[PDB]
């Protein structure tokens, strides 16, 4: 997370950290939809094999020994079948733990989006582990988030002078320039949210590509009110 | 309306009352 803060313990209940088992190193980020799935970006688990990958969750600052963190294993892996690795579309995966994961007012799941809503101009919410500018050392131990503005796919596919943003994708920036607050390299297949008036939180969006990082292009999102139906037909098919 | 994942009980809750709210600068 690029221009944010440190996120308090447990702020982002849902927050996921992918790692690989061997290492427990952190390379992505993940969202807890329910007590046996979360969400993540397909270039962050395309041919990951599930006995070499590692769900923690109740995490917030790694380097710290802690009762509420949670090691799962993985059960099985779902990457869209139509990812496209060239044009990033499709850059949904969904994650299944062996075992179900316990929820308490420190560890639960986010609401899914309202497909019916683009989200054009929302205040939005973004954490994640991920370097705090391009080329960074990855990664910091404590979560961060940062605060950003949902653009119009026009606006953002504007800027991508040589990138095509696809009605799939939804982007995210400052509104100061594009140089601020960004998502980068370690919050990939994390959350993008937006929050209600009663507080409540809903994703509606997977770190899922850019430019740099707050290098003046948007940051850019898959956007999950377009992949709903997708994500529940393989959490409830599987 | 949005997808039902999470049947369990409620989805999108934070402890914090103020969870996110990071100022957000108009430019
Ligand atoms: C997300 O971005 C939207 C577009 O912002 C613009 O474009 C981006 C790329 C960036 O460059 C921004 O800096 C640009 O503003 C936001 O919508 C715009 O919001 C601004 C307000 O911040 C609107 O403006 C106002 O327009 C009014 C009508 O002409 C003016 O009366 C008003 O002027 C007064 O206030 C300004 C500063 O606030 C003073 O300088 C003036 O002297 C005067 O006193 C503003 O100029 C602009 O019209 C909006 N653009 C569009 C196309 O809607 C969006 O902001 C959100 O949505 C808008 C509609 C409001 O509800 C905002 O409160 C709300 O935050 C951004 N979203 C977020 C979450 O930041
Ligand atoms: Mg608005
Ligand atoms: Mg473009
Ligand atoms: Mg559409």
């Amino acid at each position: 997370i690029v221009g944010g803060i440190e996120a308090r313990p447990y702020e982002f209940p849902w927050q996921v950290s992918v790692r690989r088992k061997s290492s427990d190193s952190h390379f992505c980020g993940g969202s807890i939809i329910n007590d046996r799935w979360v969400v993540c970006a397909a270039h962050c688990m395309q041919g990951e094999a599930p006995a070499l990958v590692s769900l923690v969750v109740g995490e917030h600052d790694s380097s710290a020994a802690s009762t509420v963190r949670q090691t799962h294993d993985v059960d099985s892996i779902f990457v869209n079948e139509n990812y496209d690795p060239a044009t990033l579309e499709n850059d949904v995966s969904v994650i299944k733990t062996a075992v179900a994961i316990t929820f308490d007012i420190n560890v639960g799941p986010i609401c899914a989006p309202d497909p019916a809503n683009d989200y054009v101009y929302r205040k939005s919410q973004c954490s994640g582990w991920g370097t705090i500018n391009s080329g960074g050392v990855c990664c910091p131990a404590v979560l961060r988030y940062v605060t950003l503005n949902i653009t119009t796919n026009a606006f953002c596919d504007a800027v991508y002078t040589s990138d095509t943003i696809y009605d799939d994708m939804i982007c995210a920036t400052d509104n100061t320039g594009m140089t601020d607050r960004d998502s980068c390299q370690g919050d990939s297949g994390g959350p993008l949210s937006v929050k209600d008036g009663s507080g409540i939180f809903s994703l509606v969006g997977i770190v899922s590509w850019g430019i740099g990082c707050a290098s003046g292009y948007p940051g850019v999102y898959s956007r999950v009110g377009f992949h709903a139906g997708w994500i529940t037909d393989t959490i409830t098919n599987n | 309306q949005p997808p039902v994942w999470y049947p369990g009980g409620q989805c999108g809750v934070s402890q914090y009352s103020d969870a996110g709210d990071m100022e957000l600068p108009p430019g």
